[PDB]
RNA sequence: ACUUAUAGAUGGAUCCGCGCUGCAUUAGCUAGUUGGUAAGGUAACGGCUUACCAAGGCAACGAUGCAUAGCCGACCUGAGAGGGUGAUCGGCCACACUGGAACUGAGACACGGUCCAGACUCCUACGGGAGGCAGCAGUAGGGAAUCUUCCGCAAUGGGCGAAAGCCUGACGGAGCAACGCCGCGUGAGUGAUGAAGGUCUAUCGUAAAACUCUGUUAUUAGGGAGAACAUAUGUCACAUCUUGACGUACCUAAUCAGAAAGCCACGGCUAACUACGUGCCAGCAGCCGCGGUAAUACGUAGGUGGCAAGCGUUAUCCGGAAUUAUUGGGCGUAAAGCGCGCGUAGGCGGUUUUUUAAGUCUGAUGUGAAAGCCCACGGCUCAACCGUGGAGGGUCAUUGGAAACUGGAAAACUUGAGUGCAGAAGAGGAAAGUGGAAUUCCAUGUGUAGCGGUGAAAUGCGCGAGAUAUGGAGGAACACCAGUGGCGAAGGCGACUUUCUGGUCUGUAACUGACGCUGAUGUGCGAAAGCGUGGGGAUCAAACAGGAUUAGAUACCCUGGUAGUCCACGCCGUAAACGAUGAGUGCUAAGUGUUAGGGGGUGCCCCUUAGUGCUGCAGCUAACGCAUUAAGCACUCCGCCUGGGGAGUACGACCGCAAGGUUGAA
RNA sequence: CCUUUUAGGAGCUAGCCGUCGAAGGUGGGACAAAUGGGGGUGAAGUCGUAACAAGGUAGCCGUAUCGGAAGGUGCGGCUGGAU
RNA sequence: AAAUGACCCCGUAACUUCGGGAGAAGGGGUGCUCUUUAGGGUUAACGCCCAGAAGAGCCGCAGUGAAUAGGCCCAAGCGA
């Protein structure tokens, strides 16, 4: 329980293998960042926020498209602890030629694969999910 | 596939030796050990002629060349063509590898170099076992 | 034109820093290891010799030993990280016969110095000379090649000189090796298919001839390409009556015709064309690969694919080799997973706020040069030989504001926990053997012709064994509750009269408010045998005594037969630990067999807070298998693996009562 | 430019007591290198009779013991044993 | 037969039944005067008993100046 949202991550994708969603998950304060940011793109049925102390519960509740496919074809972190690998806000690489997203915490508050290009701000930038 | 015990501990890269290690090398006497050298050119001189007689794959007959190299060692060769030099005792300019099948030689005879010409029975190959000035 | 109070400077550097490789067949650490304390002194602090005393300073982290021992503009080169070799090219340093050397210097132990020890071809009335081309040559050479003793200051003056002048052996003048590759030149307007035809029997034949075109090789010629040198010339800006060995180049130059050796394999890939020779006689062959009577391979012969200063070969790292994995590494299976109870260092190392205001966000600045940089271009008969630098010289001369955090680090959360626990299971383990398979022994209640023996019999107990059991306690195992059940990490495992013993935890968690994960330090310990007491036979099993065999037996066969077979004490470890499954985080149908024992409960329906084995949705891996109770997807460590052998054989380092291990280039 | 210039009481380089003494010189095994039986392999007169399926005494691994490979026994995980 | 031999300080191999080998092998030091402080318990303190390093000097051909004190190394055979 060192990572309170590793698995969790890939869990979207490895749980909507045949586009499912019975899958309660734990909470954090990113977890109040993993999965608010892309309900700006209309991501997941509901995560509004983990409404419980001691990160707590949430419905996980992860939004299918129109095309049955998988909204999360695939999804890896490559941020993790034992696994930190921090660059800088500029070659933020293309995630699929920009085709996908990042959610991600930045040294100037909270941003998006969408800031680090227009803001020069971030750290670990984290993931690829598509 | 894991890092950190990979700067305490690391990995290795394939296991690959070298080909001719008795060849590219000559011999001391003034201090008595060998030079690591991959020289592009050398020299032959002759012991004995040689030749051995069970031959499967091909099952024709045709012999080769045993001549050593430098102050006491096997060194043993082969003469791939149609020429038969009936000679011995030469100074000549090395081919170093194997040709195919033969184990155990890696040692030869470029045209002409200084001993003989070659086989004088070619005319046609131009650049085959002796052949010199040839009208192209 | 002298000597000094003083200077800008020269190699350097007194020195600081990161520059500053490998050998684990080298950790119980050097006596100075820790650093303070000296008369001393080098342009230079000071264990640098000495000055005074205590080491555990070390400490399983490389102390130390220790093997090549230059670095850095260069070159092939990647897409990029740079990645290697750093030789023409070295700007910096180790180095001149030898050990030194009293010396010294505008700069020291000194490549033709200065002395005295050495073994060298040697010179000498043998005063005894001291010299060696890591400085051009050349000699005997070793030689894949491994060069001109052609000339001598003229391209820079060091030094000497108030000056006119030098030495160049610093730098220069070159046989040039077709070594680099280029500047281009050795045939033309060509030509009707054109012959006397060379693989084939129309092919390269638009072969040829005999006509013309270029200077550019060749008969000569004048050949002056660069460029500014100089007390008295008159008064460091500086200068004339002072700069042609190569000083001949650009050489248009009329210009005849002054050939550009010869190409490989000769099919198809590495790019190639067919065959007589050839009858397996010689023999083709870059991985693939060919001749035994049509080598679309070979001996040889006119050439199409590449070519004309070029033919086959020589062997070095590059992208290619994705056979390093910094970008681009397997786990059950190639060539690969823990004997595990154990487990130091630390790689990793809960939730939330966090005190941090370092760092990353990135950056004001410093903006200190580059010849050339991520570029391009200009001088040049274009190629050998030089240059504008806008790319700031790569946190370099200032430390930052974003606390979202690896970071001086205050706590709280608890249900994830451990002892409380009903206790409760199952062959988890320790329980003498009261009784019983009580055994081949035998007078025997009983007796002799059999207990018994077999692919093929002797084996084998009867010149007074027998059949099963009347005393039959005993060498011993629970034989029957015994199931695949289930304690425990794998090896296991069976009544108990029970001598003892933990955890495991099945339900939530009372206490404390992170109560930390793989775990090389240690310890280690783990199958009969191999191992430790003498018991050592209930006597079977090895050897085999021995028969017997289809053509073929000391034999799996056969009664019996000496370790062992009946063990409470030293330590272990090879096995298909074939479990060939390594352990943190959940997981997309749950049922299902169900487990002592249970969340709601009450021979009636059950869910994991649970456990196993699963048919198997679902989705991945690699052909396969896992699956609400996952090799699939996500954070993990000891790590191994990265085509095969041989290879654990030279040899080997350290444990060790023993099997022995456990290392290790070729 | 020591100044009884000889010189000397001291006292400077040269004799005398010394002072460590690198190097060579010898001193020991490690080292050494051309060299002085194991194996590794050769290239076939030779050898056992099979492993692959209840394949011919079924097919294998460590090991009391094996052993010219093949070939056969007790005992540990065994089946990768067919009926 | 000669040679080594006492005491004190350095240093010490292969092998092993871990006791050994081992005094392995190899080296070095000693006379006399003068200082310094290094001792003790026998003690009221050198009277009394010596023995411990560091320096200065003096002499000879020679300084446990006489007598008495292990010669080592390598490799085989046999029996603990």
């Amino acid at each position: 329980m060192t990572d309170p949202i590793a698995d969790m991550l890939t869990r979207v994708r490895n749980a909507n293998m045949v586009r499912h969603e019975k899958l309660e998950l734990p909470a954090s304060n990113i977890k109040k960042e993993i999965a608010e940011i892309l309900k700006s793109e209309g991501f997941i049925k509901n995560v509004e926020y983990v409404e419980d102390d001691k990160q707590g519960v949430l419905r996980l509740f992860l939004k299918y498209g129109q095309n049955d496919e998988r909204v999360i074809t695939g999804l890896k972190r490559i941020s993790k602890p034992g696994l930190r690998v921090y660059a800088k806000a500029s070659e933020m690489p293309k995630v699929l030629n920009g085709l996908g997203i990042a959610l991600v915490s930045t040294s100037e508050g909270v941003i998006t694969d969408k800031e680090a290009r227009k803001r020069n701000v971030g750290g670990e930038i984290i993931a690829y999910v598509w | 596939p894991t890092i950190n015990q990979l700067v305490r501990k690391p990995r290795q890269s394939k296991i690959k030796k070298s080909d001719s290690p008795a060849l590219n090398k000559g011999f001391n006497s003034k201090k008595k050990k060998f030079t690591d050298l991959n020289s592009p050119q050398k020299r032959g001189v002759c012991t004995r002629v040689g030749t051995m007689t069970p031959k499967k794959p091909n099952s024709a007959l045709r012999k080769y060349a045993r001549v050593r190299l430098s102050n006491n060692i096997e060194i043993n060769a082969y003469i791939p063509g149609i020429g038969h030099n009936l000679q011995e005792h030469s100074v000549v300019l090395v081919r170093g590898g194997r040709v195919k099948d033969l184990p155990g030689v890696r040692y030869h005879i470029v045209r002409g170099a200084l001993d003989t010409s070659g086989v004088d029975g070619r005319r046609q190959g131009r650049s085959l076992y002796g052949t010199k000035k040839p009208k192209n």
